[PDB]
């Protein structure tokens, strides 16, 4: 562990120092479909031409990330992404600019988000949110070896692969800190109490959304939920938690460690850091190394139907791309 | 009950991130 650590560090911090650039062009790709929006761009199912395989390209307009003041935070999801090579995180192919765009060329997923499935479904059993849960658990230990803060934990970020197992996508929000931070960043539902209220703070709040994530798998709902944002900030910082009568007591008690407003006694944050966690009696049954190698059967393996279907996503509306005759932003992006 | 009270409510699609 110590030792698996040690070289992942190694291994980061050379790509960290010297980031890889402009390792591929639009033209070798075959756009196909749009799986996900957002509020600059979109991700499109496309085909890499010379090797038939498909991926998922996130596209961003530059001039939009400049209006939305997210150039910094753009800047920080390439060089993290290029950086890190993790099991559950899903893996940066190939990244390039051209005048009007930024394009992050990522391994296909195809199973779709746990979202999904778990509104669908309804809600997860303790084993199969376990099962999930021991995922993030890793995924964050490595992450934080690293000094690196997630800070947009969501079933919607998680994607399930053809083995049933979770991929970390979306390092909008990402950041390499050592000290604490400020930026108020995440969605509402998944905020620590520390965010909200404009304290600074540091990755505690990763394992809060550990217990936000938790909680929504097992019961179908999130702990906190309102019509309105600043309905859901005041439930979260009164830090009243109320769990379904079918939730084990080991999964109670493990909540109330991850949704710990006091952050000297918050699991995660603590003198032993992520054995509180992994110790605890809920994962008593948690097979880390097996969980890590993927030798663990899955609770649940997607309909697959071929290897560039698009069933397990939501239909979107699509939009040309146009790209611009001049440069957009090219000060903004050069390190891009 | 609180499935009944989160279904009815406005936040069971996805949910966008907040920032600034
Ligand atoms: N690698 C990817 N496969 C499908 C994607 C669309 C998407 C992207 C972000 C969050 C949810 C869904 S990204």
């Amino acid at each position: 562990v110590k030792e698996f650590l040690a070289k992942a560090k190694e291994d980061f911090l050379k790509k960290w120092e010297n980031p890889a650039q402009n390792t591929a062009h639009l033209d070798q790709f075959e756009r196909i479909k749009t799986l996900g929006t957002g509020s600059f761009g979109r991700v499109m199912l496309v085909k890499h031409m010379e090797t038939g395989n498909h991926y998922a390209m996130k596209i961003l307009d530059k001039q939009k990330v400049v209006k939305l003041k997210q150039i910094e935070h753009t800047l920080n999801e390439k060089r993290i992404l290029q950086a890190v090579n993790f099991p559950f995180l899903v893996k940066l192919e190939f990244s390039f600019k051209d005048n009007s765009n930024l394009y992050m060329v990522m391994e296909y997923v195809p199973g779709g988000e746990m979202f999904s499935h778990l509104r669908r479904i309804g809600r997860f059993s303790e084993p199969h949110a376990r099962f999930y849960a021991a995922q993030i658990v890793l995924t964050f230990e490595y992450l934080h070896s690293l000094d690196l803060i997630y800070r947009d934990l969501k079933p919607e970020n998680l994607l399930i692969d053809q083995q049933g197992y979770i991929q970390v996508t979306d390092f909008g929000f990402a950041k390499r800190v050592k000290g604490r931070t400020w930026t108020l960043c995440g969605t509402p539902e998944y905020l620590a109490p520390e965010i909200i209220l404009s304290k600074g703070y540091n990755k505690a709040v990763d394992w809060w959304a550990l217990g936000v994530l938790i909680y929504e798998m097992a019961a179908g709902y999130p702990p906190f939920f309102a019509d309105q944002p600043i309905q859901i900030y005041e439930k979260i910082v009164s830090g009243k938690v109320r769990f379904p009568s079918h939730f084990s007591s080991d999964l109670k008690d493990l909540l109330r460690n991850l949704l710990q407003v006091d952050l000297t006694k918050r699991f995660g944050n603590l003198k032993d850091g992520v054995n509180d966690i992994k110790n605890h009696k809920w994962f008593a049954t948690t097979d880390w190394i097996a969980i890590y190698q993927r030798k663990v059967e899955a609770p649940f393996i997607p309909k697959f139907k071929g290897p560039g279907d698009t069933s397990n996503f939501d239909d979107y509306e699509e939009e040309e791309i146009r790209v611009s005759i001049n440069e957009k932003c090219g000060k903004e992006f050069s390190e891009f | 009950t609180t499935y009944a009270d989160f279904i009815a409510s406005g936040r069971t699609g996805r949910r966008n991130a907040i920032h600034d």
